[PDB]
């Protein structure tokens, strides 16, 4: 799978969520940020490495950091 | 689903992508799977017993197909008219007329005529007969099977070498340049002076009488006399045929310089006295680092004692010694950028000064020779900028080299890089813009207001050496000066004779289109460094990619955020370099070869004029020089020239499918296989079969690297064809 | 059968004019491949007087043109329904522009 | 002469140049008539080529063995008007176009919105700007002295490495 | 002369068309009276 | 990534200093700078002489004038080391 | 909570870009939702479907396929009744989304953070100091 | 020139190179 990392520069946006097509992301409560959420990846066995969470992070370096690793047959986009 | 036994990561991937990845990353044993230190550098050891191996088989080989189906003896009689036979033809696809075409070299079977030059090389050295050849072939033989035993051997939980062993780098030093470079030079003395000189006389020394035959008729009381000076007594006369007693002399050690005048090569006394004194300097230099007695230096206090007091360079090579020891990729890169450098001198040296009887006349041999070594030569240089970028990447450890000399070239990369870019363009736009003038005038009818700028720097170099033909009169060439007046009684009148001579390529003239020339190399080096040093010191980071060092050397992009991150990687600098090295050795190996094309007809003027705009590069040298090679076959027959005839267009092909892979990219062609995988799902009689792999388009770096593989394979075989079947096929 | 056409001459600047080259014809010029002269010679042109003549009508109807894309986005721009006619539109580029061009050109 | 060159005027292959020149143009005048057009085009066609060779011949030019102008650009003050006074003719209008876009783009950078003045440009101020490069190395170097055309090594945007 | 005409004819492209179209302008009427300066004359 | 391993004896040469340690001498870290002074000026001089004498190389040069005339270089060495043994007031 | 596999699926006249035989033999999802209308949206493996007024319920063979047609329901038609659920070819049915019945993009109690990096993205360890080392890159 | 018999000895020590060559491989290999 990909390992997807979501650093203590997240400011909770919640861009990269609605950006992933894959449910990979999702919010949880840290008070890091002043709006009270930073992101999450439980789900990076879905993750097909799109990266278009970095896409859609606003913060000077993407919070959000997609490493593309071991391939799957879910990573690859296979629909076969 | 355990093929890469090396990476899990692979073994599990279900898609075709395993099997390639896993051919791919086979050899980057540092990225294999519950690695250690002592493991990796003991793998290493034993492979590089199997690349000795597999080099000395590959010369066994070529000794073995020379004695046996080439014409060896045949040529030692006759070496200027007979074509040497590299191996026999076995090829059942051939018609009649393609067996008869290839029956040249005197022999009553198809044969390739060789262009390696092994022929020359084995003629010098000693060899003269098809049993010595075979007795060579069977030495190396055993020599493959000794260091294919010393690697399984080294690999055996006795004899397993411990990191201590593998870093003690004053041992290596000292035995490397002692032992494996100075006393095997010395040893190659022993062999020209015991050997070669004695069989260039024409008297056979083999195992048999080489005891009992003195290589001197004084023979070893002078040098414990300190008389050495009478082993230079007696040279080979001008007269003297090679291989033969008569015009012999009894010296074994001279520095007449120049050549000999039958065989247009440097004098074999020359060479046997070249690698004595280069055997002893590097004997010498093999005792400066300290072992085991007390005397010597430690490498470690050399580099750490070599920072400048005015602090320019910072800390200096303070923990330089720890970063190369421990990377092997510093290593590496070293190791090839020095390694390069040497097979450019090699291809330089060789074809102005050749050691080999009777090349120089084997036209054929000396531009594969040349055009061989300049290809090996660029791309070692380029891997050795590619092993610093994977050092920076892998192994540079900022906080264990703060402020160093790799600190420092780090902190000014932007100086570096925007400094290359600068006289990469500003040597492109000049060196392009007076081609593009000469061009445009010549083509307006009025050549003469073409920008023809005379090499004068290097001609003063080539007068400097004792050329006469610009009339610089400086050092060599003013006959009343100390440089001349010092050399004149050793090694001045030879060179002379040979520089002055216009039957070498010794000093060749230049004019204004070699000016021309040499500055479009200065552009293609410049720009070929700036894609790779902008690789190496971008390599860790960009501001594009600020974490670039976290994702590897080898990573597709970052995707199509911030703009677009296609081709990021350091590698992707390497693949994008690695045209523009094949671009520099297609323009020196042009260059060199349509010099000597010219100048091997006695047109050299034909070159003087025609270099200077780019029309005459393409119609008198490519277009001109096709003729025989694309009339190897033709509807009317064919000759020997057709194998390279069809090399040239396997070649085009080649090198235009490498387009394909990289113009085209990963998506268009994973749609194309889905509907494929769909077709053969839905199929009667046809998905009864069921691929074990999901069939999915190659990857982003994968298609770059077969695209640069296609590319760079197609460039080699067409050029290798046309620089092979023009020179054969004019023979001039 | 001998005369090369030619309509574009250089100007003598930088030797440039070695383009000029003798096509035929008392005449230097740059040979001309869209075979024009071979059109103009099945209209009946017959003089370069008519083909001043058609050079004109060319750059009325260039400035009739340019006025009527400015008149029809700026003056007078049609509705969205008149541009949703394919049925009129098809009719006209049927029976006017490619009928009573082959009709006015046959004639 | 200078590199066993010949000085064009008496080289006989720069003079084989000038008249075969002169007679591929003279055998396209030979299939015109006196006056016609193309006649009185070719004919100053000749007289421009043999003004361009008779001037080439008078001008200190060296000639190779194959009859064209070689150049020599060493540094020798015999040979200066060939490299190194037009070179010094370049950088004089080459640095005044670099002090000139400096100038334009430190003045645009202190505008309202700077990025309008590099697409819509001030041509007044832009004007005054062309103007100012006459004197160049002068303001050029002055600029350096005084703390104005560097800018120091921590004011400058670099990658983490 | 209207402003916004002016502020057109400022733009980058025409201002970069007009004054290479002039500066190539000059280097054709200098090479049309003074033909094939090779060399700076001295 | 693992010790680097050095010969016996290997010690800390690194400086800032204006001149570096006498021990970066090795076994000349105890000779006088006026020692090394005087041995730089007499290998200058001996070796520009050896080196002179045999500028017209001949098939027999002399062997001592040979070896004499590596004191050209020597002598660089040595009045380096006379800099850092002034340098560090011995 | 679990999948009704009797829920009526969209009137689709089928297409060639539908799941193949890894659907059956690997893994194939499934999306519901319901539909306050009769209406026609675009299925994500080729042309039009109807979607019926009521429960719908869809085979594909991808989840970016099964999210890419819950984006479609929920931007063009408002439908936020949306539940993906991967069926492995054993018969076991996995929800999927939305995981814990909130979206993903509004903050949930009880969701724990993975992935998450206590330092900023620059103080990641350089790669010679994790060689020949299993400690992590990030810290 | 080479006999049979000269070819067959070379043949021999190549097929003793190939299986210090295969034992050197499975080493490597592990
Ligand atoms: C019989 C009438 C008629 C004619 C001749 C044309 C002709 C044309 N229309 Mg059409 N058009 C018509 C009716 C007509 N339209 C109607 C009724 C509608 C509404 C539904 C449209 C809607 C329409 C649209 C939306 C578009 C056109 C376009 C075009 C031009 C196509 C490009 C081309 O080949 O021009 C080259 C051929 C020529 C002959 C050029 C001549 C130009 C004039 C206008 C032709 C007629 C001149 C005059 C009638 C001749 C008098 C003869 C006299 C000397 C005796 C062409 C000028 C397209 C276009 O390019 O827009 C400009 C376009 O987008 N038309
Ligand atoms: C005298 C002692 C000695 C000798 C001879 C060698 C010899 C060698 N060692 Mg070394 N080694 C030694 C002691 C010695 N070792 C000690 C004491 C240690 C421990 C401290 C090591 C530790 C060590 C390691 C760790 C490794 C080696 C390796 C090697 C091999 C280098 C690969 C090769 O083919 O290069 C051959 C190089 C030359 C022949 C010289 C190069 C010539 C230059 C480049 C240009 C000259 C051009 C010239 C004209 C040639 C023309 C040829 C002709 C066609 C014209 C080589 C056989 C490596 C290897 O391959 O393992 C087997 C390796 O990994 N050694
Ligand atoms: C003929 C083929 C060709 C040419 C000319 C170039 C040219 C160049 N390459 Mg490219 N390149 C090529 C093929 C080519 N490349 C291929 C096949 C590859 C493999 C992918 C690469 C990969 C590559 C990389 C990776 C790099 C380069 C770099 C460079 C530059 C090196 C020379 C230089 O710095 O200044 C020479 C400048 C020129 C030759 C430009 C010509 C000047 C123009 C033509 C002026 C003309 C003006 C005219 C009025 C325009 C009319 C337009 C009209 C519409 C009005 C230059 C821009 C390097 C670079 O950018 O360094 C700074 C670099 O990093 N190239
Ligand atoms: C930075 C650009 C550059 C580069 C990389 C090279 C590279 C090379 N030159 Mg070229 N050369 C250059 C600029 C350059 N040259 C210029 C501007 C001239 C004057 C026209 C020459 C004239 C020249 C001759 C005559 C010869 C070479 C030769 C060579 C080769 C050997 C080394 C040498 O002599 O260097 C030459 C290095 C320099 C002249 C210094 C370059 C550094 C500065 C920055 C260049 C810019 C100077 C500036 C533009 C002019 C000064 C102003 C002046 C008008 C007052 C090598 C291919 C030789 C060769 O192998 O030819 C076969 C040779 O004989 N060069
Ligand atoms: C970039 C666009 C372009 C350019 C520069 C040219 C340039 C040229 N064309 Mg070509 N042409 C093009 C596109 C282009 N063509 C296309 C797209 C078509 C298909 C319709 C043609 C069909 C075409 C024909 C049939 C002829 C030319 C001719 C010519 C030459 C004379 C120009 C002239 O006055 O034509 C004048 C054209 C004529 C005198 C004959 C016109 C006959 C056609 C059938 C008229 C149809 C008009 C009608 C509005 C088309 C509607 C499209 C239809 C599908 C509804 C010149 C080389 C002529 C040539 O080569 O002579 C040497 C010629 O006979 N062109
Ligand atoms: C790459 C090597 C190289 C370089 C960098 C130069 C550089 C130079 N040469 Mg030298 N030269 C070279 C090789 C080289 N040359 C070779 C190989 C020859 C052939 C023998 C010559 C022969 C030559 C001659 C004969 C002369 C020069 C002169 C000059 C100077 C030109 C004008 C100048 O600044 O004068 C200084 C002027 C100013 C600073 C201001 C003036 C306004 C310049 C320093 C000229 C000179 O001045 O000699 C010092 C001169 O007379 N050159
Ligand atoms: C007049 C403005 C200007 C100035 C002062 C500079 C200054 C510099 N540039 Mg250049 N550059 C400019 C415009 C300018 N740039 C533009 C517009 C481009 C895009 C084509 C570039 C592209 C560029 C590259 C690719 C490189 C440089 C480099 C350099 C440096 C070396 C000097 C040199 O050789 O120039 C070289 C100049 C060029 C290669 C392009 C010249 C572009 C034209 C001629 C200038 C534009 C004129 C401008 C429109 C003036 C308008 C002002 C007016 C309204 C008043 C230096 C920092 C080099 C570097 O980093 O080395 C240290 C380098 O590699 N520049
Ligand atoms: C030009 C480079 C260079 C320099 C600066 C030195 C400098 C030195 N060497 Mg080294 N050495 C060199 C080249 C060099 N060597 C070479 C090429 C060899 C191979 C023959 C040696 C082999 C060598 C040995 C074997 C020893 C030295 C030693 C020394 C020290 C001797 C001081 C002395 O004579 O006291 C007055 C001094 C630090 C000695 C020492 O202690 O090393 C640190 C020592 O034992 N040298
Ligand atoms: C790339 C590669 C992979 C892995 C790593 C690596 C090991 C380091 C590397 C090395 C690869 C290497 C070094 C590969 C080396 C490959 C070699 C040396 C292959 C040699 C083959 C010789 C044969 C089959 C001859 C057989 C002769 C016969 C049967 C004659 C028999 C007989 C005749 C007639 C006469 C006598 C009697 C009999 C006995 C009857
Ligand atoms: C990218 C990268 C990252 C970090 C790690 C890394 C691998 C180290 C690095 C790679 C760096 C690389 C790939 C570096 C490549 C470096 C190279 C190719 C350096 C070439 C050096 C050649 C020299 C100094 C020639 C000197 C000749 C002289 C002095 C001749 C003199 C003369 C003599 C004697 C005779 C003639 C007269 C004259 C002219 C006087
Ligand atoms: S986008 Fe970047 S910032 Fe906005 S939430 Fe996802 S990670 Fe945090
Ligand atoms: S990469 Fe595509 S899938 Fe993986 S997390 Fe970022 S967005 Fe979701
Ligand atoms: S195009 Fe291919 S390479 Fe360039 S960014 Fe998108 S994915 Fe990465």
């Amino acid at each position: 799978s990909h390992s997807v990392k979501v650093y203590d520069t997240c400011i909770g946006c919640t861009q990269c969520v609605r950006a992933c097509p894959c449910d990979v992301l999702e919010m949880v409560s840290w008070d890091g940020c002043k709006a009270g959420q930073i992101a999450s990846a439980p789900r990076t066995e879905d993750c097909i490495g799109c990266k278009r969470c970095e896409t859609a992070c606003p913060t000077d370096f993407l919070s959000v950091r997609v490493y593309l690793g071991g391939e799957t047959t879910r990573s690859m986009g296979l629909a076969y | 689903t355990k093929f890469p036994k090396f990476s899990q990561a692979l073994a599990q991937d279900p898609a075709t992508r395993r099997i390639w990845y896993g051919l791919a990353t086979a050899h980057d044993l540092e990225s294999h799977d519950g690695m250690t230190e002592e493991n990796l550098y003991q793998k290493i050891f034993a492979s590089h017993f199997g690349h000795l191996a597999v080099i000395f088989l590959w010369t066994s080989g070529n000794l073995f197909h020379v004695a046996w189906q080439g014409n060896f003896e045949q040529w030692v009689l006759n070496p200027l008219k007979v074509k040497p036979i590299a191996h026999a033809i076995w090829d059942p696809h051939f018609g009649q007329p393609a067996v008869k075409a290839f029956t040249k070299g005197g022999v009553s079977y198809p044969v390739n005529i060789a262009t390696s030059g092994v022929y020359h090389w084995w003629y010098t050295i000693g060899m003269r007969s098809n049993t010595d050849l075979y007795a060579g072939s069977l030495f190396l033989l055993f020599l493959a099977g000794v260091f294919l035993f010393a690697g399984w051997l080294h690999l055996q939980p006795k004899f397993r070498p411990g990191l201590s062993w593998f870093k003690n780098n004053e041992s290596r030093l000292n035995h490397h340049l002692s032992g494996l470079f100075g006393f095997s030079s010395l040893a190659w003395s022993a062999h020209l002076i015991h050997v070669a000189i004695p069989e260039a006389r024409g008297q056979h020394v083999c195992w048999d009488n080489f005891t009992k035959v003195a290589p001197h008729p004084a023979g070893l009381q002078p040098f414990f006399t300190g008389n050495w000076g009478a082993y230079a007594a007696s040279p080979d006369t001008t007269n003297h045929i090679f291989g033969t007693s008569e015009g012999a002399g009894t010296a074994i050690l001279t520095f007449l310089g120049g050549f000999h005048p039958q065989t247009q090569a440097l004098w074999l006394t020359d060479i046997a006295h070249h690698h004595l004194a280069i055997g002893v300097v590097f004997i010498f230099a093999g005792h400066m680092y300290r072992t085991n007695w007390g005397i010597g230096h430690s490498l470690k206090e050399i580099l750490d004692a070599h920072r400048p007091p005015g602090g320019r360079l910072g800390a200096g090579h303070k923990g330089i010694f720890e970063t190369l020891t421990n990377s092997l990729h510093f290593q590496l890169g070293l190791a090839l950028a020095s390694l390069g450098v040497i097979t450019s001198l090699v291809a330089q040296h060789m074809y102005a000064l050749p050691s080999y009887a009777f090349i120089a006349k084997d036209y054929v041999t000396q531009s594969a020779l040349y055009t061989h070594h300049q290809y090996i030569a660029g791309f070692l240089m380029v891997g050795a900028f590619a092993h610093g970028a994977i050092f920076f990447v892998r192994d540079y450890d900022p906080e264990q080299n703060k402020n160093n000399v790799l600190a420092r070239i780090l902190d000014h990369k932007e100086a570096i890089i925007s400094h290359l870019s600068w006289v990469s363009l500003f040597l492109g736009f000049h060196t392009l813009g007076i081609y593009v003038h000469n061009d445009v005038v010549v083509a307006f009818g009025t050549p003469e207001k073409q920008i023809l700028v005379e090499p004068v720097f290097a001609q003063w170099i080539q007068a400097s050496s004792g050329k006469a033909l610009y009339g610089f009169d400086v050092l060599l060439s003013s006959t009343n000066s100390v440089a001349a007046n010092a050399s004149s009684n050793i090694w001045l009148p030879g060179w002379l004779e040979a520089i002055n001579s216009g039957k070498n390529s010794l000093f060749l003239p230049i004019g204004p289109g070699d000016f021309l020339i040499h500055h479009a190399i200065a552009l293609a080096l410049h720009t070929t460094t700036l894609i790779l040093v902008k690789g190496a010191l971008d390599a860790r980071g960009s501001k594009l990619m600020p974490d670039k060092k976290d994702f590897g050397y080898a990573f597709p992009c970052d995707g199509p955020g911030r703009g677009g991150t296609c081709d990021i990687s350091a590698w992707d600098a390497f693949y994008l370099s690695m045209f523009w090295m094949l671009n520099t050795i297609g323009w020196v190996t042009f260059y060199w070869h349509w010099k000597h094309i010219t100048i091997w007809q006695g047109n050299a003027g034909q070159f003087n004029e025609s270099s200077t705009y780019i029309m005459g590069w393409l119609r008198d040298y490519l277009w001109l020089n096709s003729s025989p090679l694309i009339n190897g076959y033709n509807p009317f027959g064919m000759n020997s020239l057709s194998v390279w005839s069809w090399m040239f267009l396997f070649g085009h092909l080649i090198w235009a499918t490498g387009f394909m892979f990289l113009i085209s990219w990963r998506g268009y062609w994973q749609e194309l296989i889905e509907t494929l995988v769909w077709a053969h799902e839905r199929t009667p009689l046809a998905n009864l079969v069921r691929w074990k792999d999901k069939p999915v388009a190659l990857s982003i770096v994968q298609a770059r690297l077969v695209g640069l593989i296609h590319f760079t394979a197609g460039y080699i075989f067409t050029y290798a064809a046309f620089v092979i079947a023009s020179t054969t096929g004019k023979f001039g | 059968t001998a005369v090369k056409p030619s309509a574009q001459v250089v100007w003598p600047i930088v030797g440039q004019e070695v383009l000029n080259g003798d096509v035929g014809g008392g005449f230097q010029g740059v040979q001309v491949t869209s075979g024009f002269f071979q059109i103009w010679r099945s209209s009946g042109i017959t003089s370069e007087v008519e083909l001043y003549w058609c050079a004109l009508a060319g750059l009325i109807m260039s400035g009739l043109m340019i006025f009527a894309g400015w008149f029809h986005y700026h003056k007078a721009a049609p509705k969205l329904e008149w541009f949703q006619n394919a049925e009129s539109m098809l009719n006209h580029h049927l029976s006017g522009l490619l009928g009573l061009g082959c009709l006015s050109w046959a004639g | 002469d200078v590199a066993g060159l010949t000085p064009c005027g008496e080289s006989k292959e720069f003079a084989r140049r000038l008249d075969g020149s002169v007679k591929k143009l003279q055998t396209r005048l030979s299939k015109y008539e006196a006056g016609t057009p193309p006649a009185l085009a070719l004919q100053k066609q000749i007289d421009k080529t043999k003004n361009r060779f008779d001037r080439y011949g008078k001008a200190g030019l060296l000639c190779g063995t194959d009859g064209l102008p070689h150049l020599i650009t060493d540094g020798r003050w015999t040979h200066s008007g060939e490299f190194v006074i037009p070179g010094l003719l370049f950088l004089y209008v080459a640095g005044w176009i670099g002090w000139v876009g400096r100038s334009y783009v430190l003045f645009a950078r202190t505008a309202d919105k700077p990025t309008e003045k590099e697409i819509i440009i001030d041509v007044p101020v832009a004007l005054s700007f062309v103007s100012t490069g006459f004197i160049w190395p002068f303001s050029a170097f002055k600029e350096f002295t005084s703390g104005n055309l560097i800018v120091p090594a921590d004011e400058i945007t670099v990658s983490p490495r | 002369m209207d402003s916004n005409f002016l502020k057109y004819l400022s733009t980058a492209p025409v201002l970069f068309t007009v004054w290479l179209s002039f500066t190539a302008s000059f280097i054709i009427e200098a090479n049309r009276f003074f033909p094939d300066m090779l060399y700076f004359p001295m | 990534f693992s010790p680097v391993p050095s010969p016996e004896g290997t010690k800390e040469t690194y400086w800032e200093t204006k001149a570096p340690s006498s021990d970066v001498l090795g076994i000349g870290a105890g000779v006088s700078s006026g020692n090394f002074a005087a041995a730089s000026v007499f290998a200058a001089l001996v070796g520009g002489y050896c080196t002179g004498q045999v500028i017209p190389l001949t098939v027999e040069p002399n062997p001592l004038f040979l070896a004499g005339s590596f004191l050209l270089p020597y002598s660089w060495a040595l009045h380096v080391a006379a800099w850092i043994q002034k340098n560090n007031g011995k | 909570e679990t999948l009704n596999l009797q829920i009526p699926s969209p009137t689709f006249e089928g297409s060639t870009g539908g799941w193949l035989r890894a659907a059956e033999v690997e893994e194939k999802y499934a999306i519901t939702w319901t539909s306050p209308k009769e209406q026609v949206f675009e299925m994500p493996t080729g042309g039009a479907a109807i979607m019926r007024q009521g429960e719908n319920l869809l085979y594909l063979a991808r989840k970016e396929q099964c999210l890419a047609l819950a984006t479609q329901v929920k931007n063009s038609f408002k439908i936020t009744d949306y539940k993906v659920y991967r069926i492995f070819p054993s018969g076991e049915v996995q929800y999927l989304h939305p995981k814990d019945g909130v979206f993903p993009e509004k903050v949930n109690a009880g969701r724990v953070g993975v992935g998450n990096v206590s330092h900023s993205i620059g103080k990641n360890l350089n790669p010679a100091q994790i060689k020949f080392t299993s400690k992590s890159f990030n810290g | 020139m080479i006999s049979d018999t000269q070819i067959f000895i070379a043949l021999i020590l190549a097929l003793v190179s190939l299986v210090l060559a295969i034992r050197l491989g499975r080493a490597l290999y592990q």
